[PDB]
């Protein structure tokens, strides 16, 4: 009984998410560290088509944060 | 109603010219109209125009 | 396919005559005999008044009637064993043998049912673009407009940008067809970036094409841009040497060659389908344009100097004046007692309203032509 | 009807549920003419399939 209620919310996000029209200029955000616990049903061509990682930095990446934050 | 109009057709003729039309009924008419006039003249210009021109090598 | 050439050529022949009996008239009948054709061969002679050989056409009748009979056969095979994607290809080799055999009725039924079927895009979508074709090898109109239409909405239901183009240029090339210019003008100017099309014809006739309407309904400034800065043109408009020879004679002030130049192509336009009796529309169309271009510049000036710089006579061009002045067509207006030439220029307004008014004037005649009909 | 709780009138459709399970799967809706290089399979998937059903009299 709290499940039931999630689900739709996801129904919800999934109906209005696909229910647009093409031209609905409107882009959908959506960030998250586990990449994992996500029904498949939100990444499918049209509701979430881009997925973009963001990795922890390494050698050349870290000396612009490192330049940066000092 | 069609009967009618047929019976004012014959009343205001018959007609000769209007019978052979009759007998040839076609085609299209693309877009627009006006005015078409003569042809050939373009070419017959330059063709003129040289001649223009020659005569005016002439002169 | 059908291959268009023979609509062309066959065009050719009808031609002002011009007989000849040269390359032309054996280059159709020898596509007749490996296209065992025969609606042609009766509508043909029919058409042209010189029939003969009543045994070939009997050959070419029958092998076709061997092949009708085949697929018609296969087909049969396939009602037992379906097949759904297949059958609708069998047809589609019927009604398409009805390309080879040109006969237009029947591959427009074949292909129709055919839709009822077809179910994918590139079947339901391609096909009308060949029934359409159909409509430019006959010469029609309509019959294209109604499909276009369909076509048109599948393009945009769904499909890509190469379906799109090849579109274009069938558009397009059919507003060359008739008068409208303007729309082929983008079109098929906007067709020069992609062009797998070659169904119809090939490239650089195409390229003249779309140089030709170009020059005719663009802009001096995008004429520059979209054509005489064309990366694509370049390297073809070196291939030819004859419309854009003209096209760079107006661009740069070079009058008096532009001429000779439109005189030319112009002999080479009353040969094509396309334009057909355009040739007449296209080229007094480009004498204006010119006689303005002169003339943007002056308040006043001579003719003489006007004659003079494209090498005729006055009395000539005064003579050719006097067709576009009176129709408001060129701002001009002549004195001949001191042979000059003066400039009025145009107020907008004056524009529109000689064409509000004339357009008005034709949904005035059809708004009441019909409602009298309905009426009643 | 409210506080007859009696039939008013019935509405139309429904909705259907094996059709919201479809559309909650969103699975690429694909025409054949568009995977080249996928016939002896499709030949094969025919075989299995579409002569099956079309025909099962085969």
């Amino acid at each position: 009984g709290a499940d039931r209620e999630v689900q739709r919310i996801l129904l919800e996000l999934l109906n209005q998410m696909d229910g647009f029209d093409q031209n609905v200029n409107v882009k959908v955000i959506m960030a998250t560290n586990r990449a994992d616990t996500l029904d498949p049903a939100l990444l499918r061509p049209g509701r979430l088509d881009r997925k973009i990682e963001f990795p922890l930095p390494d050698r050349r990446q870290k000396r612009l944060i490192f330049s940066t934050i000092t | 109603e069609k009967k009618q109009p047929v019976d004012l057709g014959l009343l205001e003729e018959d007609d000769e010219f209007e019978e052979f039309p009759a007998e040839d009924w076609d085609a299209h008419v693309w877009e627009d109209n006006w005015d078409d006039d003569n042809v050939e003249d373009d070419f017959s210009n330059q063709l003129r125009a040289e001649l223009e021109k020659h005569g005016y090598k002439m002169e | 396919n059908p291959d268009l050439r023979i609509a062309q050529l066959r065009f050719l022949l009808s031609l002002p005559e011009h007989r000849g009996d040269a390359a032309v008239r054996d280059e159709l009948m020898a596509a007749v005999r490996d296209n065992n054709m025969a609606p042609y061969y009766e509508a043909l002679c029919k058409s042209l008044d010189w029939q003969i050989d009543v045994d070939l056409l009997n050959k070419m009748k029958k092998a076709n009637e061997d092949e009708l009979k085949r697929l018609d056969e296969e087909l049969e095979d396939a009602e037992k064993n379906l097949g759904e994607s297949e059958i609708r290809d069998a047809m589609m080799a019927k009604a398409e043998y009805l390309c080879r055999i040109g006969d237009k009725e029947g591959a427009l039924t074949a292909f129709r049912k055919t839709y009822d079927k077809t179910v994918a895009l590139g079947h339901r979508l391609d096909i009308v673009f060949y029934l359409l074709r159909i409509g430019l090898f006959y010469m029609d109109n309509d019959l294209i407009t109604r499909n276009t239409e369909k076509a048109k909405s599948l393009i945009e239901e769904g499909g890509d940008w190469d379906r799109r183009n090849r579109l274009k240029v069938y558009q397009g090339l059919y507003c060359v067809a008739i008068r409208d210019f303007k729309q082929a003008a983008e079109l098929f100017l906007d067709t020069v970036s992609t062009f797998t099309s070659y169904e119809l014809m090939d490239y650089k006739t195409f390229v003249t094409y779309t140089v030709y309407v170009s020059m005719i309904a663009l802009e001096r400034p995008d004429l520059r841009e979209k054509v005489i800065k064309g990366a694509e043109i370049l390297e073809v408009l070196h291939s030819l040497p004859a419309v854009r020879q003209y096209l760079f004679s107006l661009y740069e002030c070079r009058y008096s060659v532009f001429f000779q130049s439109l005189a030319v192509v112009e002999q080479e336009m009353k040969k094509d389908w396309l334009f057909a009796p355009h040739y007449r529309y296209y080229v007094r169309e480009m004498r204006i344009h010119a006689y303005s271009q002169l003339l943007e510049s002056y308040r006043s000036l001579t003719l003489g100097y006007m004659a003079e710089a494209f090498g005729v006579g006055v009395e000539f061009i005064d003579q050719e004046l006097s067709r576009f002045i009176a129709a408001g067509r060129l701002h001009c207006k002549i004195d001949k007692v001191n042979e000059i030439v003066e400039t009025n220029r145009p107020d907008s307004k004056n524009w529109q309203y000689q064409e509000t008014i004339k357009k008005g004037d034709l949904l005035l005649n059809r708004v009441q032509k019909l409602s009298r009909v309905i009426n009643m | 009807r409210n506080d007859s709780y009696t039939l008013h009138k019935i509405l139309p459709n429904k909705v259907d549920p094996l059709v919201s399970l479809m559309m909650v799967e969103k699975v690429p809706d694909s025409t054949y003419e568009m995977i080249g290089g996928l016939d002896k399979q499709i030949k094969e998937i025919k075989e299995v399939i579409e002569l099956p059903v079309k025909h099962p009299e085969l």
